[PDB]
RNA sequence: GGAGGGGAGUGAAAGAGUACCUGAAACCGUGCGCUUACAAUCCGUCAGAGCCCUCGACGUGUCGUGGGGUGAUGGCGUGCCU
């Protein structure tokens, strides 16, 4: 059995056991989470229904806040002069599911 | 007092040639043609950092209308069933039930056919 | 007890020079003199 | 490993891609072999090589004591050296630059079983 | 006409491994006794002692 | 033949040998790993099969909140300055 799981404005494909990085959450490593479902797909049977998935929700625990690639922007234009460096580390949060 | 300009240069042409590993010709030895390769190469990444989304929604949406027509049904008929359904699934996800669970798929092709009216011509 | 790595001077009363020419990032290339003309050069007389 | 001896030509007065041209057909083959080869070989270069190879076979067989029958040619490369400018003046008055160039021959030979 | 560009490394490269010297073949022969190779264009000479072998 | 070098020594160090403190870049080699002879390439960037290396866990090879090197292939892409 595995869900689909919504959270910081995009959807997982989760099952139990599944670690997947996730858009940051305010909770300290080593709580736990309960998150909406878009879909549960348990052996054949395919749960899509509205209120069946409100009825719902996967629970997670908080691995550790940790931090996305080093992203170098550098912004230019030719016969102009113009140079503009920026850097960028996404926050991100690392979910272990423990069930559905 | 006098200053050499040894290390303050030293640093940025060292940081611009290892950012420049793996260049072809000049573009990884010399420093002037580094720098513009690496101008050129980070407006690249910045363009195609914008560009995969709307890449890789194209794929997802590839992948969807052949499971779909596997089925029996079009990717735009299938799409307006499922938005009538309810169900919130985006296209990620859709292509990736269609490759690799196949009675997901089905299912959610029935219920967006359920879903969809009795003549799709209708003036309603 | 003050010493003399205690004095500093008032707040605001010590302002950054401006260096012009050194790079596009703050007056570079032009050292804001515009493009070409008689001013671009030396100077102009008020008279 | 293999037990081996080196010896090295410094500022040999041939240009270092002449040098490597007569080079680049000794390696791998054995000490005996390679010596003919430099030997019949039509190349002004080849006695300046084929005098390294001998040198480096000599101090494996008297400095370790190793037998010069299982002698193998191993590493074998030719640098630059130090190049000197001159002078050939030309029509119309120019100058132009020419330049004498130098080479170091290293040559490392070791003992392989036959 | 003169070069209106740099040649690249790898033109340039390629171009230069085509000036190359080929290995002479060598056979043997027995002079004095003792073995030693000769090309094949000196063998008579060779039996002949009007060739310096040192 | 010399030049030069290999042992042996002096030196704390010869990665201090009267071409000698430190020894960068351009430029030229040697060895290893990947790739390349049906292919129209501002030479990069985003996806990315395969191969090699490496860090953990469990067995005997297979994954992972992994990291690296090279990259067949597809999309995009008209060098810098005045």
């Amino acid at each position: 059995t595995y869900a689909i799981v919504k959270t910081g404005g995009k959807q997982y494909k989760v099952a139990a056991g599944d670690v997947v990085k996730v858009e940051k959450l305010d909770s300290e490593p080593g709580a736990s989470v309960s998150l909406p479902v878009a879909l549960v797909v348990d052996g054949a049977n395919v749960t899509s229904k509205a209120d069946d998935l409100a009825k719902v929700a996967v629970t997670a625990e908080v691995l550790e806040h940790t931090k996305g690639p080093k992203i170098r922007i550098h912004k230019f234009k030719n016969k102009t002069g113009y140079h503009k460096r920026q850097g960028h580390r996404q926050q991100l949060t690392v979910l272990k599911v423990t069930g559905i | 007092a006098r200053v050499k300009r040894a290390l303050n240069a030293q640093k940025k042409r060292r940081t611009v040639l290892k950012a420049s590993k793996g260049y072809r010709g000049q573009r990884s030895r010399l420093y002037r043609k580094a720098k513009e390769q690496q101008l050129h190469s980070l407006t690249y990444a910045y363009r195609d950092r914008r560009a995969r989304k709307g890449e890789f929604r194209k794929l997802w949406i590839s992948r969807i209308n052949a499971a779909a027509r596997a089925n029996d049904i079009t990717y735009n008929r299938l799409i307006q069933g499922l938005k009538a359904a309810g169900v919130e699934v985006d296209r990620k996800n859709l292509a990736e039930l269609a490759v690799s669970d196949p009675a997901a798929f089905t299912a959610l092709v029935d219920v967006a056919r359920a879903a969809l009216p009795e003549d799709v011509n209708a003036p309603s | 007890v003050i010493k003399l790595h205690d004095l500093k001077p008032a707040p605001g009363e010590k302002k950054a020079k401006t260096r012009v020419g050194r790079g596009e990032g703050s007056k570079g290339k032009t050292a804001g003199r515009g493009t070409k003309g008689t001013k671009a050069r030396k100077n102009v007389p008020v008279m | 490993e293999f037990p081996s001896a080196t010896a090295k030509a410094r500022y040999v007065r041939v240009s270092a891609t002449k040098a490597r041209r007569v080079i680049d057909l000794v390696r791998g083959k054995s000490v005996e072999e390679a010596l003919d080869i430099l030997r019949w070989a039509p190349q002004a270069a080849s006695e300046p090589v084929a005098k390294v190879i001998a040198s480096a076979a000599a101090n494996a067989q008297n400095n370790e004591g190793l037998d010069p029958s299982t002698l193998v040619v191993a590493t074998v490369y030719a640098d630059e050296g130090p190049t000197a400018k001159r002078i050939r003046p030309r029509a119309q008055g120019r100058a132009f630059r020419i330049r004498k160039r130098t080479s170091h021959i290293t040559v490392i030979v070791e003992s392989r079983p036959p | 006409a003169v070069p209106k560009r740099r040649m690249s490394r790898a033109n340039t490269r390629s171009r230069r491994a085509q000036w190359k010297a080929e290995a002479p073949g060598l056979v043997t022969v027995s002079v004095a006794g003792q073995q030693r190779k000769v090309p094949r264009r000196l063998l008579k000479a060779a039996r002949l002692g009007l060739v310096d072998l040192d």
